[PDB]
Protein backbone atom coordinates (compact mmCIF):
# COMPACT_ATOMS: atom_id res chain seq x y z
CA UNK A 1 0.00 0.00 0.00
CA UNK A 2 2.97 2.31 0.60
CA UNK A 3 6.45 1.99 -0.94
CA UNK A 4 9.36 0.46 0.95
CA UNK A 5 13.10 0.77 0.46
CA UNK A 6 15.26 -2.26 -0.20
CA UNK A 7 17.43 -3.11 2.78
CA UNK A 8 20.36 -4.11 0.58
CA UNK A 9 21.02 -0.75 -1.09
CA UNK A 10 20.67 1.19 2.14
CA UNK A 11 22.37 -0.66 4.98
CA UNK A 12 25.68 -1.64 3.42
CA UNK A 13 29.16 -0.17 3.44
CA UNK A 14 29.10 1.97 1.40
CA UNK A 15 25.39 2.80 1.40
CA UNK A 16 24.48 2.99 -2.26
CA UNK A 17 21.35 5.10 -1.75
CA UNK A 18 23.41 7.53 0.31
CA UNK A 19 26.10 7.63 -2.34
CA UNK A 20 23.61 8.11 -5.17
CA UNK A 21 21.86 10.98 -3.38
CA UNK A 22 24.96 12.20 -1.46
CA UNK A 23 23.24 11.92 1.92
CA UNK A 24 24.72 10.67 5.17
CA UNK A 25 23.46 7.22 6.25
CA UNK A 26 22.52 8.36 9.76
CA UNK A 27 20.23 10.92 8.10
CA UNK A 28 18.85 8.45 5.57
CA UNK A 29 17.93 6.20 8.50
CA UNK A 30 16.08 9.14 10.01
CA UNK A 31 14.25 9.77 6.74
CA UNK A 32 13.11 6.26 5.86
CA UNK A 33 12.09 5.34 9.42
CA UNK A 34 9.67 8.28 9.81
CA UNK A 35 11.87 10.10 12.32
CA UNK A 36 12.50 13.31 10.35
CA UNK A 37 10.98 15.03 7.34
CA UNK A 38 12.88 15.84 4.16
CA UNK A 39 12.47 18.45 1.44
CA UNK A 40 11.38 16.59 -1.68
CA UNK A 41 10.98 19.74 -3.79
CA UNK A 42 11.39 23.51 -3.63
CA UNK A 43 10.30 26.44 -5.81
CA UNK A 44 13.11 28.98 -5.96
CA UNK A 45 11.48 31.27 -8.53
CA UNK A 46 8.23 32.00 -6.66
CA UNK A 47 10.06 32.66 -3.41
CA UNK A 48 12.55 34.66 -5.51
CA UNK A 49 9.97 37.04 -6.98
CA UNK A 50 7.71 37.22 -3.90
CA UNK A 51 10.31 37.33 -1.09
CA UNK A 52 9.88 41.11 -0.72
CA UNK A 53 6.15 40.82 0.04
CA UNK A 54 6.79 37.77 2.22
CA UNK A 55 9.42 39.54 4.32
CA UNK A 56 7.06 42.53 4.46
CA UNK A 57 4.39 40.30 6.03
CA UNK A 58 7.12 38.86 8.28
CA UNK A 59 7.97 42.41 9.38
CA UNK A 60 4.24 43.09 9.91
CA UNK A 61 3.86 40.08 12.22
CA UNK A 62 7.15 40.85 13.99
CA UNK A 63 6.14 44.49 14.55
CA UNK A 64 2.75 43.32 15.83
CA UNK A 65 4.62 41.19 18.39
CA UNK A 66 6.76 44.27 19.16
CA UNK A 67 3.69 46.46 19.75
CA UNK A 68 2.03 43.75 21.86
CA UNK A 69 5.11 43.40 24.05
CA UNK A 70 5.42 47.18 24.35
CA UNK A 71 1.83 47.22 25.59
CA UNK A 72 2.72 44.40 28.00
CA UNK A 73 5.72 46.36 29.30
CA UNK A 74 3.57 49.49 29.66
CA UNK A 75 0.94 47.49 31.56
CA UNK A 76 3.63 46.15 33.91
CA UNK A 77 5.01 49.69 34.27
CA UNK A 78 1.54 50.98 35.21
CA UNK A 79 1.08 48.11 37.68
CA UNK A 80 4.50 48.77 39.23
CA UNK A 81 3.70 52.49 39.45
CA UNK A 82 0.49 51.58 41.28
CA UNK A 83 2.53 49.22 43.50
CA UNK A 84 4.97 52.04 44.32
CA UNK A 85 2.14 54.51 45.00
CA UNK A 86 0.34 52.03 47.26
CA UNK A 87 3.63 51.00 48.89
CA UNK A 88 5.05 54.41 49.84
CA UNK A 89 1.71 55.89 50.99
CA UNK A 90 1.13 53.54 53.95
CA UNK A 91 3.42 52.28 56.67
CA UNK A 92 5.31 49.48 54.94
CA UNK A 93 8.71 47.82 55.08
CA UNK A 94 11.18 49.19 52.53
CA UNK A 95 12.74 45.74 52.09
CA UNK A 96 9.32 44.34 51.13
CA UNK A 97 8.75 47.40 48.93
CA UNK A 98 12.04 46.71 47.12
CA UNK A 99 10.97 43.07 46.77
CA UNK A 100 7.65 44.23 45.26
CA UNK A 101 9.51 46.49 42.82
CA UNK A 102 11.88 43.65 41.92
CA UNK A 103 8.89 41.36 41.38
CA UNK A 104 7.44 43.85 38.92
CA UNK A 105 10.86 44.11 37.28
CA UNK A 106 11.06 40.31 36.97
CA UNK A 107 7.55 40.38 35.48
CA UNK A 108 8.55 42.88 32.79
CA UNK A 109 11.83 41.01 32.20
CA UNK A 110 9.80 37.83 31.71
CA UNK A 111 7.71 39.86 29.24
CA UNK A 112 10.79 41.06 27.37
CA UNK A 113 12.60 37.72 27.10
CA UNK A 114 9.38 35.91 26.16
CA UNK A 115 9.03 38.50 23.39
CA UNK A 116 12.70 38.01 22.49
CA UNK A 117 12.05 34.27 22.25
CA UNK A 118 9.02 34.85 19.99
CA UNK A 119 11.11 37.13 17.76
CA UNK A 120 13.90 34.54 17.71
CA UNK A 121 11.35 31.91 16.67
CA UNK A 122 10.02 34.09 13.85
CA UNK A 123 13.52 34.96 12.66
CA UNK A 124 14.55 31.29 12.89
CA UNK A 125 11.63 30.14 10.76
CA UNK A 126 12.48 33.00 8.39
CA UNK A 127 16.14 31.94 8.24
CA UNK A 128 15.10 28.37 7.48
CA UNK A 129 12.58 29.53 4.87
CA UNK A 130 15.38 31.49 3.19
CA UNK A 131 17.80 28.55 3.39
CA UNK A 132 15.12 26.11 2.16
CA UNK A 133 17.13 23.78 -0.08
CA UNK A 134 16.19 20.30 -1.30
CA UNK A 135 17.53 17.30 0.62
CA UNK A 136 17.22 19.17 3.92
CA UNK A 137 16.11 17.47 7.13
CA UNK A 138 13.62 19.20 9.41
CA UNK A 139 13.97 17.57 12.81
CA UNK A 140 11.38 17.66 15.67
CA UNK A 141 8.48 18.31 13.26
CA UNK A 142 7.00 21.36 14.99
CA UNK A 143 9.11 23.77 12.97
CA UNK A 144 7.95 21.75 9.96
CA UNK A 145 4.30 22.11 10.91
CA UNK A 146 4.88 25.83 11.45
CA UNK A 147 6.57 25.94 8.04
CA UNK A 148 3.85 24.07 6.14
CA UNK A 149 0.79 26.23 6.92
CA UNK A 150 2.77 29.32 6.04
CA UNK A 151 3.83 28.98 2.37
CA UNK A 152 2.54 25.48 1.72
CA UNK A 153 2.17 26.49 -1.94
CA UNK A 154 5.90 27.15 -2.37
CA UNK A 155 7.50 23.83 -1.38
CA UNK A 156 6.68 20.20 -0.69
CA UNK A 157 8.07 18.00 2.05
CA UNK A 158 7.41 14.32 2.64
CA UNK A 159 8.77 11.62 4.94
CA UNK A 160 9.88 8.08 4.22
CA UNK A 161 10.22 5.77 1.26
CA UNK A 162 7.78 7.74 -0.87
CA UNK A 163 9.97 10.79 -0.26
CA UNK A 164 13.05 8.83 -1.34
CA UNK A 165 11.14 7.63 -4.41
CA UNK A 166 10.21 11.20 -5.30
CA UNK A 167 13.81 12.32 -4.74
CA UNK A 168 15.04 9.62 -7.13
CA UNK A 169 12.21 10.54 -9.50
CA UNK A 170 13.22 14.19 -9.89
CA UNK A 171 16.90 13.29 -10.24
CA UNK A 172 19.14 13.78 -13.25
CA UNK A 173 22.11 11.43 -13.27
CA UNK A 174 24.18 13.17 -15.97
CA UNK A 175 24.26 16.46 -14.05
CA UNK A 176 25.87 14.99 -10.93
CA UNK A 177 27.95 12.79 -13.24
CA UNK A 178 29.57 15.73 -15.04
CA UNK A 179 29.78 17.64 -11.75
CA UNK A 180 31.76 14.80 -10.20
CA UNK A 181 33.89 14.66 -13.36
CA UNK A 182 34.71 18.34 -12.89
CA UNK A 183 35.42 17.82 -9.18
CA UNK A 184 37.81 14.91 -9.78
CA UNK A 185 39.38 17.02 -12.53
CA UNK A 186 39.94 20.04 -10.27
CA UNK A 187 40.30 18.58 -6.76
CA UNK A 188 42.87 17.59 -4.17
CA UNK A 189 42.81 15.56 -0.97
CA UNK A 190 39.83 13.97 0.77
CA UNK A 191 37.34 15.75 -1.51
CA UNK A 192 38.65 14.09 -4.66
CA UNK A 193 38.76 10.69 -2.91
CA UNK A 194 35.12 10.92 -1.84
CA UNK A 195 34.12 12.14 -5.30
CA UNK A 196 35.93 9.13 -6.78
CA UNK B 1 50.30 6.38 49.59
CA UNK B 2 53.16 4.90 47.60
CA UNK B 3 52.56 4.87 43.85
CA UNK B 4 52.99 7.49 41.16
CA UNK B 5 50.20 5.68 39.27
CA UNK B 6 47.54 6.53 41.84
CA UNK B 7 49.06 9.97 42.43
CA UNK B 8 48.89 10.72 38.69
CA UNK B 9 45.28 9.54 38.55
CA UNK B 10 44.61 11.70 41.62
CA UNK B 11 45.96 14.74 39.78
CA UNK B 12 44.04 13.50 36.71
CA UNK B 13 40.78 12.93 38.59
CA UNK B 14 39.13 15.72 36.52
CA UNK B 15 35.70 15.40 38.20
CA UNK B 16 35.20 17.18 41.53
CA UNK B 17 32.31 15.99 43.65
CA UNK B 18 31.16 12.77 45.29
CA UNK B 19 27.58 13.37 44.15
CA UNK B 20 29.12 14.45 40.85
CA UNK B 21 30.91 11.10 40.85
CA UNK B 22 27.59 9.30 41.37
CA UNK B 23 26.10 11.32 38.51
CA UNK B 24 29.07 10.51 36.27
CA UNK B 25 28.86 6.81 37.18
CA UNK B 26 25.13 6.76 36.36
CA UNK B 27 25.62 8.68 33.12
CA UNK B 28 28.45 6.37 32.04
CA UNK B 29 26.84 3.07 33.02
CA UNK B 30 23.33 3.74 31.81
CA UNK B 31 22.82 5.22 28.32
CA UNK B 32 19.84 7.26 27.16
CA UNK B 33 18.50 7.98 30.65
CA UNK B 34 18.29 11.42 32.31
CA UNK B 35 20.39 11.19 35.48
CA UNK B 36 19.08 11.85 38.98
CA UNK B 37 20.99 12.29 42.23
CA UNK B 38 18.70 10.09 44.31
CA UNK B 39 18.40 6.85 42.33
CA UNK B 40 22.04 6.82 41.23
CA UNK B 41 23.32 6.45 44.80
CA UNK B 42 20.80 3.68 45.43
CA UNK B 43 21.77 1.96 42.17
CA UNK B 44 25.38 1.30 43.18
CA UNK B 45 24.33 -0.33 46.44
CA UNK B 46 21.84 -2.37 44.41
CA UNK B 47 24.56 -3.44 41.99
CA UNK B 48 27.50 -4.63 44.10
CA UNK B 49 26.58 -4.86 47.79
CA UNK C 1 15.90 -14.93 -22.59
CA UNK C 2 15.18 -18.64 -22.10
CA UNK C 3 12.44 -20.21 -19.97
CA UNK C 4 12.70 -23.83 -21.18
CA UNK C 5 16.51 -24.11 -20.70
CA UNK C 6 17.52 -26.93 -23.03
CA UNK C 7 21.23 -27.14 -22.13
CA UNK C 8 22.58 -24.40 -24.45
CA UNK C 9 23.96 -21.45 -22.51
CA UNK C 10 26.23 -18.56 -23.11
CA UNK C 11 25.57 -15.88 -20.50
CA UNK C 12 24.08 -15.48 -17.03
CA UNK C 13 23.32 -11.77 -16.75
CA UNK C 14 22.26 -10.49 -13.36
CA UNK C 15 20.42 -7.21 -13.03
CA UNK C 16 18.34 -5.14 -10.68
CA UNK C 17 14.67 -6.07 -10.94
CA UNK C 18 11.94 -3.45 -11.15
CA UNK C 19 8.30 -3.33 -10.08
CA UNK C 20 7.10 -4.04 -13.62
CA UNK C 21 9.20 -7.18 -13.96
CA UNK C 22 8.13 -8.27 -10.47
CA UNK C 23 4.45 -7.95 -11.27
CA UNK C 24 5.12 -9.50 -14.68
CA UNK C 25 6.66 -12.72 -13.34
CA UNK C 26 3.74 -13.23 -11.00
CA UNK C 27 0.66 -15.36 -11.56
CA UNK C 28 -1.58 -13.54 -9.09
CA UNK C 29 -1.65 -11.24 -6.10
CA UNK C 30 -1.61 -13.09 -2.81
CA UNK C 31 -3.84 -11.17 -0.42
CA UNK C 32 -4.55 -13.20 2.74
CA UNK C 33 -2.34 -14.45 5.57
CA UNK C 34 -3.74 -17.98 5.39
CA UNK C 35 -1.78 -21.13 4.65
CA UNK C 36 -3.94 -24.25 4.94
CA UNK C 37 -7.32 -25.29 6.26
CA UNK C 38 -7.14 -26.52 9.83
CA UNK C 39 -9.79 -29.21 9.38
CA UNK C 40 -9.70 -30.55 5.82
CA UNK C 41 -5.98 -29.78 5.17
CA UNK C 42 -6.47 -28.10 1.82
CA UNK C 43 -4.97 -24.79 0.65
CA UNK C 44 -7.08 -21.69 1.17
CA UNK C 45 -8.22 -19.29 -1.50
CA UNK C 46 -5.92 -16.29 -2.06
CA UNK C 47 -3.52 -17.59 0.59
CA UNK C 48 0.16 -18.41 0.62
CA UNK C 49 -0.54 -21.86 -0.88
CA UNK C 50 -3.49 -21.08 -3.13
CA UNK D 1 21.97 23.65 37.25
CA UNK D 2 22.33 23.13 33.49
CA UNK D 3 24.81 20.22 33.61
CA UNK D 4 21.97 17.77 34.26
CA UNK D 5 20.03 19.67 31.57
CA UNK D 6 22.69 19.14 28.90
CA UNK D 7 23.16 15.54 30.10
CA UNK D 8 19.43 14.83 29.72
CA UNK D 9 19.41 16.65 26.37
CA UNK D 10 22.32 14.58 25.06
CA UNK D 11 20.83 11.33 26.40
CA UNK D 12 17.35 12.16 25.08
CA UNK D 13 18.72 12.78 21.57
CA UNK D 14 20.04 9.25 21.13
CA UNK D 15 19.07 6.93 18.28
CA UNK D 16 18.61 3.21 18.87
CA UNK D 17 17.17 0.25 16.99
CA UNK D 18 13.93 -0.11 18.98
CA UNK D 19 10.99 1.34 17.07
CA UNK D 20 8.83 1.13 20.20
CA UNK D 21 11.06 3.66 21.98
CA UNK D 22 10.46 6.07 19.11
CA UNK D 23 6.74 5.34 19.29
CA UNK D 24 6.62 6.04 23.03
CA UNK D 25 8.61 9.24 22.49
CA UNK D 26 6.06 10.12 19.81
CA UNK D 27 2.98 9.50 21.96
CA UNK D 28 4.47 11.22 25.00
CA UNK D 29 3.69 14.69 23.65
CA UNK D 30 -0.04 15.31 24.08
CA UNK D 31 -1.27 15.55 27.66
CA UNK D 32 -4.29 13.79 29.13
CA UNK D 33 -7.70 15.42 29.51
CA UNK D 34 -10.52 15.67 32.03
CA UNK D 35 -14.16 14.65 31.78
CA UNK D 36 -15.51 18.10 30.88
CA UNK D 37 -13.02 18.31 28.01
CA UNK D 38 -14.10 14.83 26.91
CA UNK D 39 -17.74 15.98 26.97
CA UNK D 40 -16.86 19.12 24.99
CA UNK D 41 -14.88 17.15 22.39
CA UNK D 42 -17.65 14.58 21.99
CA UNK D 43 -20.11 17.45 21.58
CA UNK D 44 -17.84 18.82 18.84
CA UNK D 45 -17.67 15.38 17.18
CA UNK D 46 -21.43 14.85 17.11
CA UNK D 47 -22.02 18.45 16.02
CA UNK D 48 -19.55 18.06 13.16
CA UNK D 49 -21.22 14.82 12.11
CA UNK D 50 -24.64 16.46 12.15
CA UNK D 51 -23.22 19.41 10.20
CA UNK D 52 -21.74 17.15 7.54
CA UNK D 53 -25.03 15.24 7.44
CA UNK D 54 -26.77 18.56 6.83
CA UNK D 55 -24.19 19.06 4.08
CA UNK D 56 -25.01 15.57 2.80
CA UNK D 57 -28.71 16.37 2.49
CA UNK D 58 -27.63 19.81 1.21
CA UNK D 59 -25.41 18.39 -1.56
CA UNK D 60 -28.55 17.61 -3.57
CA UNK D 61 -30.89 20.42 -4.62
CA UNK D 62 -32.11 20.84 -1.05
CA UNK D 63 -31.19 24.50 -0.58
CA UNK D 64 -29.12 27.30 -2.03
CA UNK D 65 -25.86 27.95 -0.21
CA UNK D 66 -25.43 31.19 1.76
CA UNK D 67 -21.80 32.26 2.02
CA UNK D 68 -21.43 32.81 5.78
CA UNK D 69 -23.62 29.83 6.69
CA UNK D 70 -21.69 27.64 4.24
CA UNK D 71 -18.26 28.68 5.51
CA UNK D 72 -19.00 28.41 9.22
CA UNK D 73 -20.79 25.07 8.82
CA UNK D 74 -17.64 23.99 6.99
CA UNK D 75 -15.67 25.25 9.99
CA UNK D 76 -17.78 23.19 12.41
CA UNK D 77 -17.57 20.12 10.15
CA UNK D 78 -13.78 20.43 10.02
CA UNK D 79 -13.55 21.15 13.76
CA UNK D 80 -15.30 17.89 14.62
CA UNK D 81 -12.58 15.80 12.97
CA UNK D 82 -9.84 17.68 14.83
CA UNK D 83 -11.68 17.01 18.10
CA UNK D 84 -11.94 13.32 17.16
CA UNK D 85 -8.21 13.12 16.41
CA UNK D 86 -7.54 14.95 19.69
CA UNK D 87 -9.47 12.32 21.66
CA UNK D 88 -7.64 9.47 19.90
CA UNK D 89 -4.25 11.10 20.50
CA UNK D 90 -5.24 11.50 24.14
CA UNK D 91 -6.12 7.87 24.81
CA UNK D 92 -3.26 6.25 22.86
CA UNK D 93 -1.45 5.92 26.20
CA UNK D 94 -4.39 3.97 27.65
CA UNK D 95 -4.13 1.68 24.62
CA UNK D 96 -0.45 1.03 25.39
CA UNK D 97 -1.17 0.46 29.09
CA UNK D 98 -3.79 -2.14 28.18
CA UNK D 99 -1.72 -3.89 25.50
CA UNK D 100 1.38 -4.13 27.73
CA UNK D 101 0.26 -7.39 29.37
CA UNK D 102 -0.98 -9.49 26.44
CA UNK D 103 2.57 -10.14 25.21
CA UNK D 104 4.56 -13.35 25.52
CA UNK D 105 2.63 -15.41 22.97
CA UNK D 106 2.52 -15.22 19.20
CA UNK D 107 2.15 -11.61 18.12
CA UNK D 108 4.53 -8.69 18.33
CA UNK D 109 4.07 -5.90 20.85
CA UNK D 110 3.66 -3.24 18.18
CA UNK D 111 1.02 -5.39 16.46
CA UNK D 112 -0.86 -5.64 19.76
CA UNK D 113 -0.59 -1.86 20.17
CA UNK D 114 -1.89 -1.27 16.65
CA UNK D 115 -4.90 -3.54 17.04
CA UNK D 116 -5.63 -1.81 20.34
CA UNK D 117 -5.51 1.50 18.45
CA UNK D 118 -8.08 0.18 15.99
CA UNK D 119 -10.30 -0.92 18.86
CA UNK D 120 -9.93 2.56 20.34
CA UNK D 121 -11.12 4.06 17.05
CA UNK D 122 -14.20 1.84 17.32
CA UNK D 123 -14.67 2.90 20.95
CA UNK D 124 -14.59 6.60 20.14
CA UNK D 125 -17.04 5.87 17.33
CA UNK D 126 -19.55 4.20 19.65
CA UNK D 127 -18.85 6.18 22.83
CA UNK D 128 -21.63 8.08 24.57
CA UNK D 129 -21.28 10.81 27.20
CA UNK D 130 -24.89 11.25 28.37
CA UNK D 131 -24.52 8.18 30.58
CA UNK D 132 -22.14 10.40 32.55
CA UNK D 133 -19.28 7.92 32.80
CA UNK D 134 -15.58 8.25 32.17
CA UNK D 135 -14.28 7.34 28.71
CA UNK D 136 -11.70 4.82 29.92
CA UNK D 137 -14.17 2.38 31.50
CA UNK D 138 -16.08 2.22 28.24
CA UNK D 139 -13.00 1.95 26.03
CA UNK D 140 -11.27 -0.80 28.06
CA UNK D 141 -13.89 -3.29 26.84
CA UNK D 142 -13.39 -2.56 23.15
CA UNK D 143 -9.60 -2.48 23.43
CA UNK E 1 7.74 -13.49 7.65
CA UNK E 2 5.29 -13.54 4.75
CA UNK E 3 2.39 -13.63 7.21
CA UNK E 4 3.73 -10.61 9.09
CA UNK E 5 4.11 -8.67 5.84
CA UNK E 6 0.58 -9.59 4.72
CA UNK E 7 -0.93 -8.73 8.11
CA UNK E 8 0.72 -5.34 8.42
CA UNK E 9 -0.08 -4.48 4.80
CA UNK E 10 -3.75 -5.35 5.28
CA UNK E 11 -3.90 -3.35 8.51
CA UNK E 12 -2.32 -0.36 6.77
CA UNK E 13 -4.87 -0.60 3.95
CA UNK E 14 -7.71 -0.69 6.49
CA UNK E 15 -6.25 2.29 8.37
CA UNK E 16 -5.92 4.37 5.21
CA UNK E 17 -9.48 3.55 4.12
CA UNK E 18 -10.72 4.39 7.61
CA UNK E 19 -8.88 7.68 8.09
CA UNK E 20 -6.68 8.04 11.14
CA UNK E 21 -4.35 10.61 12.70
CA UNK E 22 -0.77 10.69 11.55
CA UNK E 23 0.80 8.86 14.50
CA UNK E 24 -1.01 5.59 13.80
CA UNK E 25 -0.35 5.61 10.06
CA UNK E 26 3.32 6.47 10.52
CA UNK E 27 3.74 3.72 13.11
CA UNK E 28 2.04 1.23 10.79
CA UNK E 29 4.22 2.21 7.83
CA UNK E 30 7.34 1.91 9.98
CA UNK E 31 6.24 -1.57 11.05
CA UNK E 32 5.59 -2.50 7.40
CA UNK E 33 9.07 -1.32 6.40
CA UNK E 34 10.67 -3.29 9.23
CA UNK E 35 8.67 -6.38 8.26
CA UNK E 36 9.95 -6.22 4.68
CA UNK E 37 13.47 -5.67 6.02
CA UNK E 38 13.19 -8.73 8.25
CA UNK E 39 11.87 -10.72 5.29
CA UNK E 40 14.77 -9.84 3.01
CA UNK E 41 17.51 -10.02 5.66
CA UNK E 42 16.79 -10.77 9.30
CA UNK E 43 19.24 -9.44 11.85
CA UNK E 44 20.61 -6.64 9.69
CA UNK E 45 18.96 -3.67 11.41
CA UNK E 46 19.26 -4.14 15.15
CA UNK E 47 17.89 -7.18 16.82
CA UNK E 48 16.70 -10.10 14.69
CA UNK E 49 13.11 -11.27 14.69
CA UNK F 1 14.44 -44.33 13.66
CA UNK F 2 13.60 -42.99 10.21
CA UNK F 3 10.92 -40.29 9.96
CA UNK F 4 8.98 -39.84 6.73
CA UNK F 5 7.01 -36.92 5.37
CA UNK F 6 4.35 -36.42 2.74
CA UNK F 7 3.03 -33.33 1.04
CA UNK F 8 -0.72 -33.58 0.55
CA UNK F 9 -0.64 -34.21 -3.18
CA UNK F 10 -1.20 -37.27 -5.34
CA UNK F 11 1.45 -38.15 -7.91
CA UNK F 12 0.29 -39.85 -11.10
CA UNK F 13 2.31 -41.41 -13.91
CA UNK F 14 0.99 -41.03 -17.46
CA UNK F 15 2.08 -39.89 -20.92
CA UNK F 16 2.10 -36.17 -21.71
CA UNK F 17 0.19 -36.41 -24.98
CA UNK F 18 0.33 -33.34 -27.21
CA UNK F 19 -2.00 -34.42 -30.03
CA UNK F 20 -5.49 -35.44 -28.87
CA UNK F 21 -6.87 -33.17 -26.15
CA UNK F 22 -10.23 -31.77 -25.21
CA UNK F 23 -10.76 -28.63 -27.32
CA UNK F 24 -11.21 -25.25 -25.73
CA UNK F 25 -12.08 -21.62 -26.38
CA UNK F 26 -10.37 -18.37 -25.38
CA UNK F 27 -12.04 -15.30 -23.85
CA UNK F 28 -10.58 -11.87 -23.14
CA UNK F 29 -11.13 -10.14 -19.80
CA UNK F 30 -10.58 -6.45 -19.19
CA UNK F 31 -9.58 -4.78 -15.93
CA UNK F 32 -9.99 -1.16 -14.87
CA UNK F 33 -6.59 0.15 -16.00
CA UNK F 34 -6.78 -1.14 -19.57
CA UNK F 35 -5.24 -4.54 -18.87
CA UNK F 36 -6.27 -7.50 -21.01
CA UNK F 37 -5.95 -11.16 -20.10
CA UNK F 38 -6.93 -14.29 -22.02
CA UNK F 39 -8.28 -17.32 -20.17
CA UNK F 40 -8.67 -20.72 -21.90
CA UNK F 41 -12.03 -22.12 -20.81
CA UNK F 42 -13.36 -25.53 -21.75
CA UNK F 43 -15.92 -26.00 -24.51
CA UNK F 44 -18.84 -27.58 -22.64
CA UNK F 45 -18.71 -24.89 -19.97
CA UNK F 46 -20.45 -21.66 -19.07
CA UNK F 47 -18.41 -18.50 -19.62
CA UNK F 48 -18.63 -16.40 -16.43
CA UNK F 49 -19.05 -12.67 -16.77
CA UNK F 50 -16.56 -11.30 -14.28
CA UNK F 51 -13.31 -13.08 -13.51
CA UNK F 52 -10.47 -12.29 -11.12
CA UNK F 53 -7.50 -11.52 -13.34
CA UNK F 54 -3.81 -12.33 -13.01
CA UNK F 55 -3.26 -8.68 -12.05
CA UNK F 56 -5.19 -9.12 -8.80
CA UNK F 57 -8.00 -6.66 -9.48
CA UNK F 58 -11.38 -7.87 -10.66
CA UNK F 59 -11.72 -7.73 -14.43
CA UNK F 60 -14.95 -7.77 -16.42
CA UNK F 61 -15.52 -9.45 -19.77
CA UNK F 62 -14.50 -7.61 -22.93
CA UNK F 63 -17.93 -8.04 -24.58
CA UNK F 64 -20.78 -6.05 -23.05
CA UNK F 65 -23.44 -8.27 -21.50
CA UNK F 66 -24.39 -6.19 -18.39
CA UNK F 67 -24.27 -8.45 -15.31
CA UNK F 68 -25.44 -7.32 -11.87
CA UNK F 69 -23.27 -4.23 -11.12
CA UNK F 70 -23.22 -3.85 -7.32
CA UNK F 71 -26.07 -5.71 -5.49
CA UNK F 72 -24.50 -4.56 -2.19
CA UNK F 73 -24.89 -1.97 0.57
CA UNK F 74 -22.52 0.25 2.56
CA UNK F 75 -21.57 -1.49 5.82
CA UNK F 76 -21.83 1.11 8.60
CA UNK F 77 -21.02 4.76 9.25
CA UNK F 78 -20.22 6.84 12.29
CA UNK F 79 -23.25 8.88 11.25
CA UNK F 80 -25.25 5.64 11.51
CA UNK F 81 -23.83 5.03 14.99
CA UNK F 82 -24.85 8.57 15.94
CA UNK F 83 -28.30 8.33 14.36
CA UNK F 84 -29.12 4.98 15.96
CA UNK F 85 -28.53 6.41 19.46
CA UNK F 86 -29.97 9.94 19.34
CA UNK F 87 -32.80 11.93 17.80
CA UNK F 88 -32.64 14.65 15.16
CA UNK F 89 -34.16 17.11 17.65
CA UNK F 90 -31.19 16.52 19.95
CA UNK F 91 -28.89 16.86 16.93
CA UNK F 92 -30.51 20.18 16.01
CA UNK F 93 -30.19 21.29 19.64
CA UNK F 94 -26.43 20.68 19.57
CA UNK F 95 -26.23 22.26 16.11
CA UNK F 96 -28.06 25.45 17.12
CA UNK F 97 -26.02 25.70 20.33
CA UNK F 98 -22.78 25.28 18.35
CA UNK F 99 -23.99 27.83 15.80
CA UNK F 100 -24.68 30.35 18.56
CA UNK F 101 -21.27 29.58 20.09
CA UNK F 102 -19.42 30.12 16.79
CA UNK F 103 -21.53 33.28 16.33
CA UNK F 104 -20.59 34.68 19.75
CA UNK F 105 -16.96 33.67 19.13
CA UNK F 106 -16.79 35.15 15.61
CA UNK F 107 -18.77 38.40 15.56
CA UNK F 108 -20.42 38.55 18.99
Amino acid sequence: AAPVTHIWYFKGVPSRLGYLLDLAPKDLEKIIYFAAYVITSVDEEMRHNELSTLEAEMAVERKAVEDQRDGELEARAQKLEADLAELEAEGAKADARRKVRDGGEREMRQIRDRAQRELDRLEDIWSTFTKLAPKQLIVDENLYRELVDRYGEYFTGAMGAESIQKLIENFDIDAEAESLRDVIRNGKGQKKLRAL
Amino acid sequence: GFSEIMRSTLEKDNTVGTDEALLDIYRKLRPGEPPTKESAQTLLENLFF
Amino acid sequence: GAMLDVNFFDELRIGLATAEDIRQWSYGEVKKPETINYRTLKPEKDGLFC
Amino acid sequence: SEALRQARKDAELTASADSVRAYLKQIGKVALLNAEEEVELAKRIEAGLYATQLMTELSERGEKLPAAQRRDMMWICRDGDRAKNHLLEANLRLVVSLAKRYTGRGMAFLDLIQEGNLGLIRAVEKFDYTKGYKFSTYATWWI
Amino acid sequence: LYRRVINRNNRLKRLIDLGAPEIIVNNEKRMLQESVDALFDNGRRGRPV
Amino acid sequence: RVLRGSRLGAVSYETDRNHDLAPRQIARYRTDNGEEFEVPFADDAEIPGTWLCRNGMEGTLIEGDLPEPKKVKPPRTHWDMLLERRSIEELEELLKERLELIRSRRRG
